[PDB]
């Protein structure tokens, strides 16, 4: 499932600081 | 290079997945992070969605889920 592979790549970690920075930043 | 890495593994996802996934990474952000106010909320979830196009992923566009 979709929710199967977002666990099996890291929960897309590096997906995650892209996007905490954006929150953060502008 | 966290965008970089962040499409490399959008690409491998099923394309049906692409905002679900997205989804899921901005509920993390959100549970894991402190969000401050409703302005870095909106910012969070745009980030997300329109990660799709910012990786250049084929035939998909921003992702409308809601926040």
């Amino acid at each position: 499932r979709c929710q199967r592979q977002f666990l099996q790549h890291q929960r897309l970690r590096a997906c995650q600081r892209f996007i905490h920075r954006r929150a953060q930043f502008g | 290079p966290a965008l970089r890495q962040c499409c490399n593994q959008l690409r491998q996802v099923d394309r049906p997945c692409v905002c679900p996934v997205l989804r899921q990474a901005a509920q993390q952000v959100l549970q894991r992070q402190i969000i401050q106010g409703p302005q870095q909320l909106r910012r969070l979830f745009d980030a997300a969605r329109n990660l799709p196009n910012i990786c250049n992923i084929p035939n998909i566009g921003a992702c409308p889920f809601r926040a």
